[PDB]
């Protein structure tokens, strides 16, 4: 029977609802990727920085500590991948599906990481 | 209001990256196990939900919540049932885990968006394997309405009637929902209700238990002289358990490693049952529980319990390695957008064959025109007879081909 779904359809229809990419000004000299323009992203972005660099740690396995505005993280990496991981950054943690929202805040729920929107309320996965 | 344990398994179909576990989420409030030691063994997303209904109409009845202050009603909402939630993987590859899914379950939620194509083959799979199984009580959800237009919903609709005609199932209920909004959950909370009636279960009727988690209950930096014993997380299909009862898990086990494997189904005594959050004595059917036996924790790992099968003392299924299925075949495959006839087996060839709940993936030794005789890698049982589907790979995909019956 398809007549009380109607109802509900029409129920439903009732109730209903980029450039800010920063150039990373950083040297590829090596040994330990040192990033000392995160702070310009960070603000830029509206993100706390630790979450970057938290999410930096996820992507590959490195070892460091925060230093205010400049990181001290250890490996070797370039002004390409580190790009191209910011660009997954960007596309994935700033944007939200069901609607795009500038506020979003950080909370750890239990290991792997589920960040808060602050206009809806809603998880979303921190981690792909 | 007393704490009380689910009573229906119900569990959800549908395909990848369409949000199944959002929908499960948007039901309840527990978060999903899936996506190393704990809630990592089964694939099914663990939910647990509330039907407490108000009787002070349609859709202001159900709440999530068991404190009611949001439908405009003063009083407490009257006792209905509790619901557990079994979240089948809907992905190509971890079809077995679907399979094992299926025969635990009672009631089925399809769930299609309205965006992508209309003939999709992953849920015809699914439906034919619940049609296959004795699923007779399905529900359609509709997952994604807001980014399509006002005729588009009402034509997608109209082909999903189309579709669902030939087929066993006639009557079956169709909700549209949003799990990300947050909406129209109690009127599907309703009919699950309404629709389904729950099956007559006495203390007479054959257990019926099967284990897809395995725990160790044990504190780093224990005692020997204060042990907790070993807990097998397990779902019930049919059959009230009660403390102090004799489980044999039916499986058999690899001992002695030269050496048959002629030996005894795993005997254990029940010690304690774990339940929502606080120990029971009753068991209702319907839902995994935390069946805490006398089986070691050594047992209870990470990787050794995988979809085995556990029953009450006085009734006997059996350890099966090499199987005798009588198989009957289509006439074209039924999962395409390009409907292929139906090839002979080829001898020496991976096949995926799921007795009931069996998650088996089995090689072919001889072929014949209704026989087969199945070589499995895996452990498989046979209860009495038990409904069996069959999958093949094909083009990188399972694809279901018919049905069989073990004759023994």
């Amino acid at each position: 029977v398809g007549l009380p779904y109607s109802e509900l359809l029409s129920r439903f229809f009732n109730i209903l609802r980029k450039f800010r990419i920063p150039p990373p000004v950083c040297l590829r000299d090596g040994k330990k990727t040192i990033f000392s323009n995160i702070q310009d992203i960070a603000e830029k972005l509206h993100r706390s920085p630790e979450h970057l660099i938290q999410y930096l740690f996820a992507e590959l396995g490195t070892s460091g500590s925060v230093d205010g505005k400049r990181l001290v993280i250890k490996g070797k990496f370039q002004s390409k991948q580190m790009e191209n991981v910011l660009r997954r950054y960007i596309l994935e943690y700033v944007t939200c599906k069901t609607c795009k929202s500038i506020n979003t805040e950080l909370k750890r729920e239990n290991r792997l990481f589920f960040m808060v929107c602050k206009s809806c309320g809603s998880t979303r996965s921190v981690s792909s | 209001i007393i704490n009380r344990q689910a009573t229906i398994n119900i569990g959800t179909i549908g395909h990848v990256a369409h949000g199944k576990s959002t929908v499960v989420r948007a039901i309840s409030g527990v978060q999903t196990v899936r996506f190393l030691e704990r809630n990592i063994t089964i694939k099914l997303g663990y939910a647990n939900a509330k039907i407490y209904k108000c009787q002070e109409s349609f859709k202001s009845d159900k709440e999530i919540s068991p404190k009611c202050q949001r439908p405009g009603c003063p009083g407490r909402y009257k006792l209905v049932r509790h619901v557990s939630f079994v979240d089948c993987p809907g992905h190509d590859i971890l079809m077995s885990t679907m399979l094992s899914g299926a025969a635990v379950m009672d009631a089925a939620l399809l769930l299609i968006a309205g965006n992508e194509s209309c003939p999709q083959p992953q849920t015809s799979e699914h439906l034919a394997a619940i049609e296959i199984m004795k699923l007779k009580h399905v529900i359609i959800l509709q997952n994604k309405v807001d980014l399509m237009r006002e005729e588009s919903a009402l034509e997608h609709q109209k082909s999903i009637l189309k579709f669902i005609r030939g087929t066993i199932a006639d009557g079956a209920p169709i909700v549209p929902i949003s799990a990300q909004l947050k909406y129209n959950i109690d009127a599907v909370n309703e009919f699950i209700v309404k629709t389904i009636p729950v099956p007559p279960r006495d203390f007479m009727i054959s257990p019926r238990l099967i284990v897809i988690r395995s725990f160790d209950v044990n504190k780093p930096g224990a005692e020997i002289e204060d042990l907790k014993g070993g807990v097998a997380g397990g779902s019930i299909l049919n059959g009230v358990f009660k403390l102090g009862d004799e489980i044999e898990i039916r499986p058999g086990i690899v001992t002695k490693d030269k050496g048959k494997i002629q030996c005894k189904p795993i005997f254990s005594n029940i010690v304690s049952l774990f339940a929502e959050q606080n120990d029971l004595k009753f068991a209702v059917p319907g839902g995994l529980i935390g069946v805490g036996t006398k089986v070691d924790p050594t047992l209870c790992r990470a990787d050794r319990l995988v979809g085995q099968v556990v029953g009450a003392k006085g009734h006997l299924p059996n350890i099966y390695t090499d199987i005798e299925i009588n198989y009957f075949l289509l006439r074209r495959l039924l999962g395409v957008k390009k409907q292929a006839k139906v090839r002979k087996l080829e001898p020496n060839e991976v096949l995926m064959v799921n007795i009931g709940s069996t998650a088996t993936g089995a090689r072919v030794v001889a072929v014949k025109a209704d026989m087969a005789r199945l070589q499995l890698t895996s452990p498989a049982c046979t209860e009495i007879n038990e409904k069996i589907a069959l999958s093949r790979r094909i083009e990188k995909h399972w694809r279901l081909i018919g049905w069989a019956t073990i004759k023994k």
